[PDB]
RNA sequence: GACAGCAGGACGGUGGCCAUGGAAGUCGGAAUCCGCUAAGGAGUGUGUAACAACUCACCUGCCGAAUCAACUAGCCCUGA
C-alpha cells in the first residue's frame, strides 16, 4: 500500500512518486493512466490516494480527508482558466453534509461519539465555517444535537 | 490560572471518588501519547484511567471531610508514577489480562530492557540504497534479485546496551520489532480490601 | 551583609581517618594518604563523634565571596575522601585523524610520549605529576588510563596531555584530533 | 571515522558560545565574557557551524 | 542640616498668626529630628512650608520640646521612611535599624545613607519613623539578628595601636 | 511541594489553511479551535534541499524550602 497526497491535473510531466513502486515494477505509465480513470469527475482538487498492489495491479482507494472534502464542498468547478478572484470566497451552509462527513469519518479521529466533533469540524475550517447568518464562535456554545441520533 | 483549574480538578476527583468505589492502581513509566489514545479509545466502554500530580494525595482531605471508612491505606501507594483506574462494572476478574495489549513496535534511543535483537537472513525489500547504516555498523550483505539479502546472522543490540540513533533508524527501516512495553497493574482496591497480587488477583 | 555563621556537614566513613593540626587536613586510608593546606582561607575546621567521624566546616561573619568560599572547603574534603577511598581514573580515547597517534609510556608510566601527531615528525614528550600512574588500556583501541589519588594532579596531567595534543595554525573545527578526556570515574567500581 | 568520537571532539571544540566583543571561547551555557577586557558583556553568539 | 554628632527628637508645634480673616489657627504638629532645637525649628519651617501655606513671618512656633525615649533600656526595631534625592532623581526608601532609641536609630539612618548612597543631609527627608515588632521585618540582616540563644565569637580582634611601646620583642596573638 | 538538577511524555483531527522552487509545526502572508487529557503551544529553535530524527513552552516521578524577573543608584571595571 502506497500513500500520496497530491492532485491538480493528472500530470505525467516527467515527474511522479514512484520510489517504492519500481521494486515491484508494475507502474511506469499504466498506473498513472489508470489513476486518471479512477480520479475522473471527483475532482479537480487535492485528494489523498493510496494504491494497493498484488504483483500486477493498482487499486486506487481515495480516503476522503476532512479538510479536503470541506474544500470540495465549495462551488464547483475551479481548476484554472480565470482563477484568482481571489482565494477564499466560501459561501456555503453545510447543514447536514458535514454531519454525513463525520459519519463517514471511521477510525481516524480517536473520537467521542459525535459529541464535540461538531465543534471540531466547525472550528477546523478556514474559508466557510458557518451558514451566513450566525457565528462559529457562537456554534462553540450552540446546539448539542446529533450526539444522541448518531449512536 | 492554576487556582480555579485546580479546584475544578478537585471537583473531578471528588466526583470520581463519590461515583466509583472500585479502583485499580497502574504504572505507566514507558508510554506514549498515541499509546494512551489507543488505551482510552479501547477502554471507552469501561473503566476510566486518571493520572495526576501529588494532588492525587487527596484522600487525606477526603478523610478530613469525615465521611469515610479506613480508606487511608491507599495513601502510601501513590509513589513513583502511580495512576488510578476507576470502575463500576466489574465484579469480574477478566479485565486487563484479556486487555493488556502490546505496543505496536515503538522504537526510540535510550532503552536497554529486556532482551536481544537478532536479524535473520531474509529479503528485506529495501530500495536504493539503504546501505549506509549497514556500512556504519558492519553487516555482510549481498544483492540478489532486487531485494537485498544479509549473508550473516549477527546480534545488533544485546541486553543492557544503549540503543543508538542510527541503530534505531535501521531497525525502523528493517521493520524488525523493537522493544515494546505498556502499563503495569500493581494494586487492586475493591471496597476497603487490601489485595496482595503475588499472586492473589485474577 | 555580614552574615552570621555558615556550617557545612561532612560524614567520614570508617574505612578512613582524618587528622588536623589546624587548617591542614591529613586523610589516611587504604589507598595511601593525602594531606593539604587550607592556610589562606581562614575557616574553622572541627570534628566530632567517638568513632562517628562527623566533620564540620564553620565560618563566622565574613563576606559574600567568603560564604561562597566556605563550600569549596567541604567540596575539596569530599574530593579527598573519594580519592582516598576509591581513587580517580580518567579514560581518554585518542580521537585521531588520518594520521594515528602512537602513545607510549617511557619511565614507569610517569612519562607519556606522543608520536606521529597529525604527520608532525617531532616526538612530543609529556611529564606527569608525582602521584599519578598511566597505562594503555586493554580490550579497547587507543584508550589511555590515568589513575591516581589527588584529583588536581590527575586532571592537571590530563589537561597537559590534551593541551599538548593541539592543532596549531589551522582551523580546529576541521582536523578534530587530540587526546581528550572521555570518561571521569573511580578505580574501584560498583560504588 | 568513529562518529561517537566525532561527537566527543565536537563537545570539546565546537559547542561553545563566542562573544561578539571580547572574542573569547567560554562555555555553551555561558552568560557573560569572563575576561575583563570588554566588561563582562552578554553579547554572545554560538560558534559557527557548516 | 549638618547632622553633627548624635541626633535628637523634637516635638515642634506651630500655627499661623491670629488674623481678622481667620482666628484660632489649627496649631499643627510635627516630629522633627535635629542635632539641636534651632535646627529643629528651622527644619520645621521647611517642612510646614512645603506642606501647607505657611512661612516664618505669617506664622509662629508655639512649643518646641525635647522628646526623651520611652524605653532606652530596650533593644528595639525601627522602620524609617526616606525621601532622599540622588544624583539623577529622588526616590522613596524603606530601611530598618535595630537600636536602643529613636534618635540613635535615625542617627544611624543618616550615617548609613551618607555611607552607602552618598546622600548628603541636604537631600535626606525623613518621612516617618515607626517601631516595628518581630516577624514583620523585611530585612534579612535584622531577621538574622532575631535569634534567641545567639552565639558568635570575635575572630581576629586587633587593637591598641601604639598604646604599647613602638619598639618591642612582642608579636601579638589575636583572640 | 516551586525554583535549578536527573529521568519520561510532548499526540489525534491535520501532509490544515495562501503557495508547488518546498512546508508534512520549522523561508514567508492570514490566523487560532476541539478531543485525549498527565500534556502538547495548528508550535521557541537546531536541521536533512524537503519527508523524517533532536529540542523547548507545557506535563509527571525523586529531591526538599525559599525562588525568579524587570528597573533604580553608591563603589569598582570596560569603554580610555
Ligand atoms: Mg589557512
Ligand atoms: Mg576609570
Amino acid at each position: 500500500v502506497y500513500l500520496r497526497c497530491t492532485g491538480g491535473e493528472v500530470g505525467a510531466t516527467s515527474a511522479l512518486a514512484p520510489k517504492i513502486g519500481p521494486l515491484g515494477l508494475s507502474p511506469k505509465k499504466v498506473g498513472d493512466d489508470i489513476a486518471k480513470a479512477t480520479g475522473d469527475w471527483k475532482g479537480l482538487r487535492i485528494t489523498v490516494k493510496l494504491t494497493i498492489q498484488n504483483r500486477q495491479a493498482q487499486i486506487e482507494v481515495v480516503p476522503s480527508a476532512s479538510a479536503l472534502i470541506i474544500k470540495a464542498l465549495k462551488e464547483p468547478p475551479r481548476d484554472r482558466k480565470k482563477q484568482k478572484n481571489i482565494k477564499h470566497s466560501g459561501n456555503i451552509t453545510f447543514d447536514e453534509i458535514v454531519n454525513i462527513a463525520r459519519q463517514m469519518r471511521h477510525r481516524s479521529l480517536a473520537r467521542e461519539l459525535s459529541g464535540t466533533i461538531k465543534e471540531i469540524l466547525g472550528t477546523a475550517q478556514s474559508v466557510g465555517c458557518n451558514v451566513d447568518g450566525r457565528h462559529p464562535h457562537d456554534i462553540i456554545d450552540d446546539i448539542n444535537s446529533g450526539a444522541v441520533e448518531c449512536p | 490560572d492554576r487556582a480555579t483549574w485546580k479546584s475544578n480538578y478537585f471537583l473531578k476527583i471528588i466526583q470520581l471518588l463519590d461515583d466509583y468505589p472500585k479502583c485499580f492502581i497502574v504504572g505507566a513509566d514507558n508510554v506514549g501519547s498515541k499509546q494512551m489514545q489507543q488505551i482510552r479509545m479501547s477502554l471507552r466502554g469501561k473503566a476510566v484511567v486518571l493520572m495526576g500530580k501529588n494532588t492525587m494525595m487527596r484522600k487525606a482531605i477526603r478523610g478530613h471531610l469525615e465521611n469515610n471508612p479506613a480508606l487511608e491505606k491507599l495513601l502510601p501507594h501513590i509513589r513513583g508514577n502511580v495512576g488510578f483506574v476507576f470502575t463500576k462494572e466489574d465484579l469480574t476478574e477478566i479485565r486487563d489480562m484479556l486487555r493488556a495489549n502490546k505496543v505496536p513496535a515503538a522504537a526510540r534511543a535510550g532503552a536497554i530492557a529486556p532482551c536481544e535483537v537478532t536479524v535473520p537472513a531474509q529479503n528485506t525489500g529495501l530500495g536504493p540504497e539503504k546501505t549506509s547504516f549497514f556500512q556504519a555498523l558492519g553487516i555482510t550483505t549481498k544483492i540478489s534479485r532486487g531485494t537485498i539479502e544479509i549473508l550473516s546472522d549477527v546480534q545488533l543490540i544485546k541486553t543492557g546496551d544503549k540503543v543508538g540513533a542510527s541503530e534505531a533508524t535501521l531497525l525502523n527501516m528493517l521493520n524488525i520489532s523493537p522493544f515494546s512495553f505498556g502499563l503495569v497493574i500493581q494494586q487492586v482496591f475493591d471496597n476497603g480490601s487490601i489485595y496482595n497480587p503475588e499472586v492473589l488477583d485474577i | 551583609m555580614k552574615t552570621i555563621l555558615s556550617n557545612q556537614t561532612v560524614d567520614i566513613p570508617e574505612n578512613v581517618d582524618i587528622t588536623l593540626k589546624g587548617r591542614t587536613v591529613i586523610v589516611k586510608g587504604p589507598r595511601g594518604t593525602l594531606r593539604r593546606d587550607f592556610n589562606h582561607i581562614n575557616v574553622e575546621l572541627s570534628l566530632l563523634g567517638k568513632k562517628k567521624k562527623r566533620l564540620r566546616v564553620d565560618k563566622w561573619w565574613g563576606n559574600r565571596k567568603e560564604l561562597a568560599t566556605v563550600r569549596t572547603i567541604c567540596s575539596h574534603v569530599q574530593n579527598m575522601i573519594k580519592g582516598v577511598t576509591l581513587g580517580f581514573r580518567y579514560k581518554m580515547r585518542s580521537v585521531y585523524a588520518h594520521f594515528p597517534i602512537n602513545v607510549v609510556i617511557q619511565e614507569n608510566g610517569s612519562l607519556v610520549e606522543i608520536r606521529n601527531f597529525l604527520g608532525e615528525k617531532y616526538i612530543r614528550r609529556v611529564r606527569m605529576r608525582p602521584g599519578v600512574a598511566c597505562s594503555v588500556s586493554q580490550a579497547q583501541k587507543d584508550e589511555l588510563i590515568l589513575e591516581g589519588n589527588d584529583i588536581e594532579l590527575v586532571s592537571n596531567s590530563a589537561a597537559l596531555i590534551q593541551q599538548a595534543t593541539t592543532v596549531k595554525n589551522k582551523d580546529i573545527r576541521k582536523f578534530l584530533d587530540g587526546i581528550y578526556v572521555s570518561e571521569k570515574g573511580t578505580v574501584q567500581q560498583a560504588d | 571515522i568513529e562518529p561517537s568520537l566525532r561527537q566527543l571532539a565536537q563537545k570539546y571544540n565546537c559547542d561553545k558560545m563566542i562573544c561578539r566583543k571580547c572574542y573569547a571561547r567560554l562555555h555553551p551555557r555561558a552568560v557573560n565574557c569572563r575576561k575583563k577586557k570588554c566588561g563582562h558583556t552578554n553579547n554572545l553568539r554560538p560558534k559557527k557551524k557548516v | 542640616m549638618k547632622a553633627s554628632g548624635t541626633l535628637r527628637e523634637y516635638k515642634v508645634v506651630g500655627r499661623c498668626l491670629p488674623t481678622p480673616k481667620c482666628h484660632t489657627p489649627p496649631l499643627y504638629r510635627m516630629r522633627i529630628f535635629a542635632p539641636n532645637h534651632v535646627v529643629a525649628k528651622s527644619r520645621f519651617w521647611y517642612f510646614v512650608s512645603q506642606l501647607k501655606k505657611m512661612k516664618k513671618s505669617s506664622g509662629e512656633i508655639v512649643y518646641c520640646g525635647q522628646v526623651f525615649e520611652k524605653s532606652p533600656l530596650r533593644v528595639k526595631n525601627f522602620g524609617i521612611w526616606l525621601r532622599y534625592d540622588s544624583r539623577s532623581g529622588t526616590h522613596n526608601m524603606y530601611r530598618e535599624y535595630r537600636d536602643l532609641t529613636t534618635a540613635g536609630a535615625v542617627t544611624q539612618c543618616y550615617r548609613d545613607m551618607g555611607a552607602r548612597h552618598r546622600a548628603r543631609a541636604h537631600s535626606i527627608q525623613i518621612m516617618k519613623v515607626e517601631e516595628i515588632a518581630a516577624s514583620k521585618c523585611r530585612r534579612p540582616a535584622v531577621k538574622q539578628f532575631h535569634d534567641s540563644k545567639i552565639k558568635f565569637p570575635l575572630p581576629h580582634r586587633v587593637l591598641r595601636r601604639q598604646h604599647k611601646p613602638r619598639f618591642t620583642t612582642k608579636r601579638p596573638n589575636t583572640f
